């Protein structure tokens, strides 16, 4: 009997989870106070009075955003003990999140997560939401992932992160924290789906026809993607893939576990009414380079493996035809040692529409998750923005004075010096 | 929560703090009697940052009003919002400093500095989780600069962990109201460099020019300048009191801007400021606010940012704005003026957004820029100081007051060293 | 300098408002 | 910063100044110690190091410098090399003396960045050592008197030897200009004998 | 003035690494400062490692100097008071962050440190050797004969200086004994008595040598006077005989 646990580290994660729980509560028919006027067993556990409490843990080092959660429209959805707060935020400091401030709340968060995992009978994984670019989202997430891998070394752990953008980053010390969190997003993870703010901004500007995207739209779209991923455990369908077979399909090598996400059809209302959605065109749009969530062009890389989750009523023969069409296309280039690169699962419940949202009702949708070498082009970018600081030891004194050792910077960079080759040596043909 | 202790010394500090308390009391819906009357639940959700509660549902500011002469203090006591403070917090001498750094620092200040150290310690123990201290003073005066430096040192050797945020009215070359300004300024900078984590440099001349050109005022008195400084102060810490998409506190701001321990002299600024006439034509938009951020005329320090590269920049917005707009605005500002920003720090600008706008406004914004060019603001002083110190002018006062001769040379040397520090990263 | 220490001492002999040295244990040991 | 407990008590400045003036020094005035400066303090180190054990600084500095100050190698930084050596060896000899008198916290900043408290503690140590040395000299002045008597006797013996040598060097002659000896007398006798033989032969011929 | 040392050179930089590591290892740095050292560690410096190395490296210069907080300011003050000539090319913020590109100079700075230490030892023992000279060479000056008044005056001055040095040593020993809450001048008195006996023996030997020289000089003076009288008589006789022989030869020829 499947269960799934979701963890939300403060700034990005709490808001993304708020959007996700809006979406799930709408999906399962539950009212926003928890009373329901099966499918919900994966996310919501019931009580005697009919109230459904989610399997969510909200964490932050400052209480303001949680207080917004604690007083918003969902103050009655959560059990008041999973809403965990600190006193002072990490303040963009990786060491503060990992070493100094985090360790005073890490015990409480592990205690609560263990309490939640006790009720689970067949728990399948952790849906961890955090951000590479901040202090909490790097340090505290690293510490929590270390503790979880120590205590839960068998269960899978999925990170849905927010990678810093190449140009529109909102932090002076962002490359430092982003480089520092790599050692803990590399070994103590299973499938970390990267997300960039710039790419979703571009998607909102182009496909959704809106030029004023707040964080709410990005959080809603990420919630849509994660719900499409987890739909295989909640509803029946022609083909269902759980997390274990999902990993066995995507990840070919232990260190090559950084998939690339895409969703379709991200369409507005008028375009939806005028268009007639077909499986071939949504499948092709999944491969559209400007539709990706990381500011990298897949043409420069070779697709390692791909999995397609068709939400809504889709016939498998149409899926096979779309797969054949994609394989015939020469713009999508796969790797030689992976002949069968497409793994397909289909769910029978079409996507929901959040009232006041931006995505129109579509009878069908498809979520693409592709492990490819193009993502390597992202890493190198930060490898520049790190160096130009560490060449002068610019902000190192703000971390060394908090509990960090300076060498641990270079060591972290050294890991990229290895990881790049792990997306390059395997990129070469067998001969 | 995050509680800040507010200290101010001298007439300038007392007046600026009085205006600041009036501004944030009107923002929080507090009448002079302390009774809340606002129509927003979000005003009291975090009112404890500035206001300590007391029976009768009254709120008293965390202010430590200190001076060596009861004049300006007895002026603020009878003011429109003067009853709001705690009467025990009114601490005062009888013989003024008389524009002496030595008198305000060594002899006259020492007899009273314990009577303020105990008060600030009691206030800091009266809160839950101290974030830092907020100090308002001027470097050109006698009680202001000297007593501020003394208090700064005592707190740093007593509260090393917390943050030290101060607003200093640095003397200006043109607008001068004192003949011993260089000596006190040079002596104060010595302590400000090594005993403060971030300091906002303010000149009276820059505020006067802002009032002349931007606000197009006829006769800008001290009330307007203190109003502007209070607006800047409130904008800096608006993130603590109110929610928003991006939240940045004092430590976050410092680690964003400050690259090295001895480079923490920031130029502040505010937007949108417009005269009451042209204030109906222009429409408020994020690109216009970001353009007004980097205007060389809107700076609150009498130095041109175009004379040296920016090191880092912080921008704290208020209102409901799409963050693609502000992030693209910062990208455009950085790349269009790529010669004004240093090369070895990509993405010099850190942005924060607060959801609650100021009362009577739909949108606002605050700019805090750490730039190399501020070294100019120092050399001028180090000229005048030297231009007097070579002739040993006015020394006898300080020296007979109890100041060793070598201290002036040490202060001048450290001023020169900090100028070299700022100029070093410019090229 | 040709001023011999021994010769100068002999000439002076043939405490300068002081005492013949002292030795007291310091309190802040 | 290093700090130790001292056997001598803390002593105030004014009778320190007057007794330092009275004993041997003249630069130890009230305002000189009341205003700590590098030059005066290092000079005072110099007068004391020539005082208590009586050998000059310059001799020691040159006798420790000659091996690097001469022409072993042509590298230009020799002058700063030797200047750093000068300041360090001054520090080091002052440290020897101050650990010899019970001060184990003294350093180089004491030489070049002095302050009132540590300088006056060092001066209290100086005065206690000076008083103890004066007491020792008063107790052992018999040895000094014996040494003076021995020096006077040696001077008298040297004067007698010089007078004897001068008296010896008072003899000279045409034969024996290097003071008379047996060789000159023998040569003169041989010449006289030859001349007398020639004269006798001539007289016999002319007889 | 500019920096003439080629710190930016590569083979030179490696050579500097080499002798710096050799010197640092030969003094048991790894044990006394409980910090392991490697070529790679010096290749990539750190704040704590550089600070510890500088602290140990300066404490070899002034052991009595103690460190405290505000390490950067202390390092700058130390560099200033060491009479360092190239300081106008260094800055406090660079000292605060050693590991940057500016490290290409900073390690070489340490080199000069080490060099001073080497130079220091050529000075150090010689100071004691100087005292060693006062222990031996002056004694030899007291054991040599005197032939001039200046030599006798120099010998007397050397004897007086030796007596003063012995008195100073005895006073220092007595002060050291009295420092430890005690009054035990017996070893100092014995040392002073031994020194006085040695000085008296040297003075007696010198006086005996001078007396023997004076007696020999007086005997030689009497002999020289007698020989001078005899030589004058012989020279007069020889001159008279030569004149007579010349006159006789002139008359006969
Ligand atoms: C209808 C309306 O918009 O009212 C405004 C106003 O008309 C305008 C034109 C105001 C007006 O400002 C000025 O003309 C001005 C005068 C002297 C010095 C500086 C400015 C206003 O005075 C400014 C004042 O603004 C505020 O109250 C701010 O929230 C400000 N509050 C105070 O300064 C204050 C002081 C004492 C008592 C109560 C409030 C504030 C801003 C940030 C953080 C805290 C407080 C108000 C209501 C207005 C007028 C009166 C015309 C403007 O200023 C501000 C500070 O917002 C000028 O350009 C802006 C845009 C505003 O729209
Ligand atoms: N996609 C998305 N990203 C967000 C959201 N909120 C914050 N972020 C990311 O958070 C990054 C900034 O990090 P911070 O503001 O320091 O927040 P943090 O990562 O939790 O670090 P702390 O402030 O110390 O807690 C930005 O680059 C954003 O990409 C959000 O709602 N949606
Ligand atoms: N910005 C600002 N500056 C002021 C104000 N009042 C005085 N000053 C300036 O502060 C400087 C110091 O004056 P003063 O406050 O009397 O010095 P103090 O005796 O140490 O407090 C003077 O040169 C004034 O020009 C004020 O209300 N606002
Ligand atoms: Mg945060």
């Amino acid at each position: 009997m499947r269960e799934c646990i979701s963890i939300h580290v403060g700034q990005a994660g709490v808001q993304i989870g708020n959007a996700c729980w809006e979406l799930y509560c709408l999906e399962h028919g539950i009212q926003p106070d928890g009373q329901m006027p099966d499918s919900f067993n994966t996310f919501f556990s019931e009580t005697g009075a009919g109230k459904h409490v989610p399997r969510a843990v909200f964490v932050d080092l400052e209480p303001t955003v949680i207080d917004e959660v604690r007083t918003g429209t969902y103050r009655q959805l959560f059990h008041p003990e999973q809403l965990i707060t600190g006193k002072e935020d990490a303040a963009n400091n990786y060491a503060r999140g990992h070493y100094t401030i985090g360790k005073e709340i890490i015990d409480l968060v592990l205690d609560r997560i263990r309490k939640l995992a006790d009720q689970c009978t067949g728990l399948q994984g952790f849906s961890v939401f955090h951000s590479f670019g901040g202090g909490t989202g790097s340090g505290f997430t690293s510490l929590l992932m270390e503790r979880l891998s120590v205590d839960y070394g068998k269960k899978s752990k999925l990170e849905f992160s927010i990678y810093p953008a190449p140009q529109v980053s909102t932090a002076v010390v962002e490359p430092y924290n982003s480089i520092l969190t790599t050692h803990t997003t590399l070994e103590h993870s299973d499938c970390a789906f990267m997300v960039d703010n710039e790419a979703i901004y571009d998607i909102c500007r182009r496909n959704l026809d809106i030029e004023r995207p707040t964080y709410t739209n990005l959080n809603r779209l990420i919630g849509q993607i994660v719900s499409s991923i987890t739909a295989s455990l909640r509803f029946d369908g022609a083909l269902n893939v759980d997390l274990t077979e999902f990993q066995t399909n995507l990840v070919p090598y232990p260190r090559a576990h950084f998939p690339l996400a895409t969703y379709a059809p991200v369409i507005s209302a008028e375009k939806a009414y005028h268009e007639q959605l077909s499986v071939a065109e949504i499948t092709n749009a999944c491969f559209e380079p400007a539709n990706q969530m990381v500011k990298c062009d897949p043409r420069h890389g070779k697709y390692m493996a791909c999995c397609l989750l068709y939400r809504g009523d889709v016939v498998p023969k149409d899926v096979n035809a779309a797969i054949a069409t994609i394989k015939t296309k020469r713009t999508i280039q796969f790797v030689d040692w992976c002949p069968t690169g497409f793994k397909v699962g289909i769910n029978y419940e079409p996507p929901t529409v959040v009232p006041g949202g931006d995505l129109a009702k579509v009878q069908r949708a498809v979520c693409m998750l592709s492990n490819t070498t193009a993502i390597a082009e992202a890493w190198a970018r930060l490898d520049h923005k790190f160096d130009l600081m560490y060449a002068k030891r610019a902000f190192v004194h703000w971390y060394v004075g908090e509990g960090m050792e300076e060498g641990e910077f270079s060591e972290a960079r050294e890991d990229m010096a290895a990881l790049e080759k792990d997306y390059e040596e395997v990129g070469v043909d067998s001969v | 929560m995050r509680e800040i202790v507010h200290i101010q010394a001298g007439q300038c500090g007392n007046q600026i703090g009085a205006k600041f308390w009036e501004v944030i009391s009107d923002e929080h819906g507090i009448d002079p009697t302390g009774s809340y009357h606002g129509d927003s639940d979000l005003q009291l959700e975090r009112i404890n940052v500035y206001y300590n509660e007391a029976a009768g549902n009254k709120y008293v500011p965390r202010a430590i009003l200190v001076d060596l002469e009861p004049g300006t203090m007895d002026s603020v006591r009878s003011g429109p919002f003067g009853q709001i403070f705690r009467p025990d917090n009114f601490v005062f001498g009888q013989s003024g400093a008389g524009n002496n750094w030595a008198k305000g620092h060594y002899t006259e200040g020492a007899e009273l500095v314990d009577s303020v150290l105990d008060v600030v310690r009691k206030e800091s123990e009266s809160c839950d989780c101290l974030q830092g201290f907020q100090l308002t003073h001027s470097l050109g005066g006698g009680t202001g600069s000297g007593m501020g430096t003394l208090l700064i040192s005592k707190i740093r050797e007593e509260y090393p962990d917390r943050i030290m945020n101060t607003f200093s009215v640095v003397p200006s070359p043109k607008v001068s109201d004192t003949v011993v300004e260089p000596y006190n300024a040079t002596l104060s900078v010595h302590q400000l460099v090594e005993n403060t984590d971030e300091t906002y440099c303010i000149d009276n001349e820059a505020l006067y020019d802002i009032c002349f050109r931007t606000l197009k005022l006829t006769t800008p008195t001290y009330g307007d300048l203190n109003h502007l400084v209070s607006a800047t102060m409130s904008g800096v810490t608006t993130c603590l009191r109110f929610p928003g998409q991006l939240n940045a506190d004092l430590r976050k701001l410092a680690v964003n801007m400050v690259p090295f321990p001895r480079l923490h002299f920031f130029m502040p600024g505010f937007a949108p400021l417009t005269s009451r006439g042209s204030q109906q034509y222009r429409a408020l938009t994020v690109p216009e606010l970001t353009q007004q951020m980097f205007d060389a005329k809107n700076m609150m320090a009498a130095c041109d940012p175009r004379h040296g590269r920016y090191l880092t920049v912080a921008a704290v917005f208020r209102g409901r704005m799409s963050m693609k707009e502000v992030d693209e605005q910062m990208l455009n500002v950085q790349n269009k003026n790529s010669s004004y920003f240093v090369e070895w720090i990509p993405n010099n600008v850190k942005t924060a957004v607060c959801d609650i706008p100021p009362r009577g406004l739909k949108m606002s914004a605050t700019f805090i820029g750490n730039s190399t060019a501020i070294q100019e603001l120092f050399k001028r002083i180090s000229e005048q100081f030297t231009a007097m110190f070579r002739r040993k002018a006015f020394l006898h006062w300080y020296t007979g007051e109890g100041m060793d001769e070598m201290e002036f040379t040490e202060a001048e040397s450290n001023m020169n060293d900090l100028v070299s520090e700022y100029q070093q990263y410019q090229d | 300098r040709r001023k011999s220490i021994l010769h100068t001492i002999r000439n002076s002999i043939a405490i300068s408002l002081g005492s013949g040295a002292a030795r007291v244990v310091n309190g802040p040991v | 910063m290093s700090r130790n407990q001292d056997v001598f008590p803390i002593l105030d400045l004014q009778e320190l100044v007057i007794c330092l003036q009275s004993c041997d020094f003249a630069l130890a005035t009230q305002e000189n110690i009341s205003r700590p400066t590098s030059d005066y303090m290092v000079t005072l180190y110099k007068q004391i190091i020539e005082n208590f054990m009586g050998i000059s600084v310059e001799s020691l500095l040159n006798s420790s410098n000659q091996e690097t100050g001469d022409g072993h190698l042509q590298e230009e930084n020799e002058n700063i090399y030797l200047d750093t050596l000068n300041v360090l060896v001054l520090n080091k000899i002052c440290f020897k003396f101050f650990e010899n008198i019970g001060v184990q916290d003294f350093n180089m900043t004491d030489l070049y960045k002095p302050e009132a408290q540590r300088t006056q503690r060092l001066l209290s140590a100086v005065v206690n050592y000076a008083r103890f040395r004066e007491e020792r000299m008063f107790d052992c002045n018999s040895f000094i008197l014996q040494m003076e008597s021995l020096l006077g006797q040696l001077r008298s013996k040297f004067d007698d030897y010089n007078l004897i040598q001068q008296q010896l060097k008072q003899y000279e002659d045409v034969d024996g200009d290097n003071i008379p000896d047996e060789q000159e007398l023998q040569k003169l006798e041989e010449q006289n004998k030859e001349l007398e033989i020639q004269l006798k032969k001539l007289t016999k011929i002319q007889e | 003035n500019r920096d003439p040392r080629p710190l930016r050179d590569k083979n030179f930089q490696s050579a500097i690494q080499e002798e710096i590591y050799d010197y640092l290892k030969k003094n048991k740095f790894d044990i006394e400062t409980n910090h392991p050292i490697s070529i790679k560690f010096l290749k990539q410096p750190t704040q704590k490692g550089f600070i510890i190395i500088f602290k140990w490296l300066y404490l070899r210069l002034d052991p009595g100097y103690g460190f405290t907080k505000s390490i950067e300011n202390e390092i700058y003050q130390i560099l200033k008071n060491l009479r360092y000539p190239f300081l106008e090319s260094i800055n406090k913020s660079q000292i605060s962050a050693v590991g940057g590109s500016n490290w290409h100079k900073f390690l070489g700075m340490l080199h000069w440190m080490v060099r001073t230490n080497i130079k220091l030892d050529m000075c150090l023992n010689k100071v004691d050797r100087s005292l060693i000279n006062q222990n031996t060479q002056e004694i030899t000056i007291l054991s040599q004969p005197l032939k001039t008044l200046d030599e006798q005056d120099q010998r007397q001055e050397r004897y007086e200086l030796m007596v003063e040095k012995l008195l100073i040593d005895y006073f220092t020993e007595s002060y050291k004994s009295f420092l430890k809450l005690e009054d035990n001048y017996e070893p100092s008195m014995q040392e002073l008595k031994l020194g006085f006996e040695k000085f008296v023996h040297i003075i007696n030997t010198d006086i005996a040598n001078l007396q023997t020289q004076n007696d020999n000089l007086y005997e030689k003076y009497q002999e020289v006077m007698k020989i001078s009288q005899k030589i004058k008589t012989t020279r007069e006789k020889w001159k008279a005989l030569k004149s007579d022989s010349n006159k006789y030869e002139n008359y006969v020829n």
